[PDB]
């Protein structure tokens, strides 16, 4: 019944789906074709750091503590300690989750000098997950999702580091290309600076009538005396939203996180000759009848068509006042490109030259390893595994979060576009079936989607294997590429921080373990403690 | 010195005519709407140099944008079509209310434009018949003391008839 209801709603706005997709396509590829990824100190830092502009990473000089410095470094090398340090933290009921997930960020971004290192500890770490969640009789599907505990979160880190490469190579284009599809779609048309809604909105939730549209002549601020600048906008768009149209268009080369931001500009209205007033978004010049403040837009203030203007150094509701479903398939049909482009080039072995990143191989030989291991023959076991340990994990954080891999700013409704997205791509990572908005957009795509992330399993399974050797060279490789890239004192010191928290279970474990007892491992132990 | 102006009134009353006919010394011809201008000139008054710097705007769809030409203004040129009794009457109503409101306190030096259609008889024929008449000296004058306008000045923007005085006054009033 409600199969045979859309199916009616696609074919009417089908033919407007290959006008609006090529549009955009000539559009946006103009606008890039004649990027900004974030370096990999920037892009890292936003992954393994939520929210943490502040340091201390790439950053202090202590005496009395260096000489103490090299005591933690070469001992947290030694396999058994780092095992032992972690599996008797685990052990106790003193940090949360939130605090496994700092610690498997720091000692990644301490090892990031000998990845052939970590990811032999990573293996280990992710041994005994398996084996004791398979010797508690724990559902095997119901795994890696979600504990999120310590080994995982180096996982997740793992990967970070690795796929970066990738992001480059390949990845890199359908996604900022997907990013721009949104970002330059919801502009098409009104967007409340209130309510974040709009008119074009993906997200059923989102979803904002008459407008007309103008096209401005900006005068290139970075320059002066040279041809001009237009820029296409609407005669509804608040000041400040049109100072971000203008930003975009003039600062098209120039990354985000170096353009003037839109605050600390404003508005001219350019007229006759020397003629120009600064129209804010909210000044004494507002329209209002009851108690209640109405932003200040184009027709507002009566904009021309072609009129001139310049961005110069500054010195409620908006719209909406509270068979819709036609404009949704607009959407979902415009923008249908765009995403089997990405979900086709994450889903791929060979693309465009570029292989498959050894970390994934490497990794999904290693769960296969595992689950012969223990006999599990079940498919649909080890299809979860993995979906759990790449897609649902690293990818799903990207695709949500574009602005960890690129410099740009994602602003308020392409947010809740990515997201409906980043929903169907889980779902397609599921083995489980399922029977609102979302699920009932792409139910005829959840499908496909899945069978590719069958196939993309399976070719990696084919493949011949890599060699230990081979491993140790690629990891050596990406290891001294990015040695030094952060400030590993940082990072260091900040570990021994923790293990004066814990300092007794620590040494008990030091030396109950015959390991680190044969070693005599507890001793340089208490020599790092005592000197620092 | 710097003395900031603005120039209020009616839709087609001469205000463009007038700031152009003596910024450039120059009358135009045909008429083309203003939303919002900006002219300069540079003349001594008295032995002193000043920056005159004359703000054309508008004049009823405009109203909601026009105020933004007020903000740090030492005098207003409140305009009225001598042969426009109509005009003449949204002195007191229209124009008068709206520019004490935003810079009160600020002289006002009212405008009697057109004053090549006071002698002229052609326009008499438009005007006889529509049984009204001319705006005459006294009846400005008295509209001038009335609205607290520092001086009344009437010029006609295309003969240049007294046009130099009035802008001479209002930079002898700030
Ligand atoms: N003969 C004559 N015509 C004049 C004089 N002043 C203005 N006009 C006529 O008045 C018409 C309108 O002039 P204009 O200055 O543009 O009026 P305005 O006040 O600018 N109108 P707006 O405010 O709507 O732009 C023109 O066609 C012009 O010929 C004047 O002193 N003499
Ligand atoms: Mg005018």
């Amino acid at each position: 019944r409600l199969q045979l209801q859309m199916d009616n709603l696609e074919s009417r706005v089908a033919l407007e789906c290959k006008e609006a997709f090529a549009e955009l396509q000539t559009d946006i590829h103009e606008l890039t074709s004649d990027i900004p990824f974030l370096d990999y100190r920037t892009y890292a830092m936003r992954v393994l750091f939520p929210g943490i502009e502040d340091h201390p990473v790439l950053k202090e000089v202590q005496a009395n503590v260096e000489k103490s410095l090299t005591l933690f470094g070469q001992l947290l090398t030694k396999k058994h300690f780092l095992l032992t340090f972690i599996r008797t933290l685990e052990a106790q009921r003193s940090f949360s989750m939130r605090d496994r997930g700092n610690v498997a960020s720091l000692i990644m971004t301490a090892l990031q000098g000998e990845m052939e290192y970590a990811t032999g500890v990573l293996k280990q770490l992710l041994s005994d997950l398996i084996e004791k969640n398979l010797e508690s009789k724990n559902h095997p599907k119901l795994l890696l999702r979600r504990t999120e505990s310590v080994a995982e979160k180096m996982l997740t880190n793992w990967f970070t580091f690795l796929l970066y490469k990738f992001l480059k190579e390949c990845a890199g284009e359908p996604l900022f290309m997907l990013y721009c599809a949104i970002k330059q779609q919801m502009e098409k048309g009104p967007i409340d600076a209130i309510t974040g809604e709009a008119r074009y909105s993906l997200s059923e939730d989102k979803l904002i009538i008459d407008y007309k549209t103008l096209t401005l002549n900006c005068v290139n601020p970075e320059h002066e005396n040279a041809p001009e600048v237009p820029v296409k906008g609407l005669n509804c768009d608040t000041v400040t939203q049109v100072k971000e149209k203008l930003l975009d268009a003039v600062y098209k080369g120039v990354p985000y996180s170096q353009r003037p931001k839109a605050g600390d500009m404003d508005l001219e209205w350019r007229q006759g000759r020397m003629a120009r007033i600064i129209l804010q978004d909210e000044d004494v010049t507002t329209k209002i009848d009851n108690d209640w403040k109405r932003l200040n837009t184009l027709a507002h203030y009566q904009v021309t068509d072609g009129s001139s203007v310049a961005l110069v150094p500054k010195q409620l509701w908006h719209l909406v006042k509270n068979i819709y479903l036609t404009r949704l398939l607009a959407t979902k049909g415009t923008l249908q490109k765009f995403v089997d482009d990405l979900f086709e080039t994450i889903f791929s072995t060979a693309h465009r030259g570029s292989a498959l990143p050894l970390a994934i191989k490497y990794m999904f030989d290693f769960l296969d390893e595992q689950a012969d291991k223990h006999q599990i023959h079940d498919s649909d076991v080890r299809h979860t595994w993995k979906s759990n340990c790449l897609p649902l994990r690293f990818w799903v954080n990207v695709i949500k979060n574009p602005q960890f891999v690129f410099d740009i700013h994602k602003n308020s409704i392409t947010d809740a576009c990515l997201s409906v997205v980043a929903q169907t791509f889980m779902d397609s990572c599921s083995t489980s079936e399922h029977k609102p908005s979302n699920k009932l957009l792409y139910a005829k795509d959840i499908p496909n989607y899945k069978s590719w992330v069958e196939r993309y399993y399976a070719d990696i399974a084919k493949m011949p294997a890599i060699s230990d050797q081979d491993m140790s060279a690629y990891l050596a490789e990406q290891s001294r590429l990015h040695l030094s890239q952060f400030n590993s004192m940082s990072a260091l010191h900040e570990i021994y921080s923790y293990i004066a928290k814990y300092k007794d279970e620590i040494l008990v474990a030091l030396e109950k373990d015959e390991q680190a007892r044969r070693q005599r491992l507890r001793s340089k132990l208490e020599q790092v403690v005592d000197t620092m | 010195q710097a003395i900031k102006c603005v120039v209020v009134g009616d839709g087609a009353v001469g205000k463009t005519c007038l700031l152009i006919s003596y910024t450039t010394n120059a009358f135009p011809g045909e008429y083309i709407p203003t939303v919002f201008d900006n002219y300069s000139a540079n003349v001594m008054v008295d032995g002193k140099p000043v920056n005159l710097g004359l703000w054309d705007t508008a004049g009823e769809d405009y109203d909601r944008l026009r105020p933004l030409s007020y903000p740090q203004t030492d005098v207003f040129l409140i305009c009225f079509s001598l042969v426009s009794p109509a005009s003449f009457e949204n002195v007191r109503a229209k124009w008068y209310p709206e520019v004490r409101h935003h810079c009160p306190n600020t002289p006002i030096i009212l405008v009697g434009t057109k004053l090549d259609l006071r002698d002229d008889k052609d326009t008499i024929e438009k005007l006889k018949e529509k049984k009204l008449t001319p705006i005459t000296y006294p009846q400005g004058l008295a509209m001038a003391k009335e609205i607290g306008a520092v001086k009344y000045l009437e010029c006609s923007a295309l003969t240049q008839r007294g046009l130099k005085t009035v802008f001479d006054e209002a930079i002898r009033a700030v």
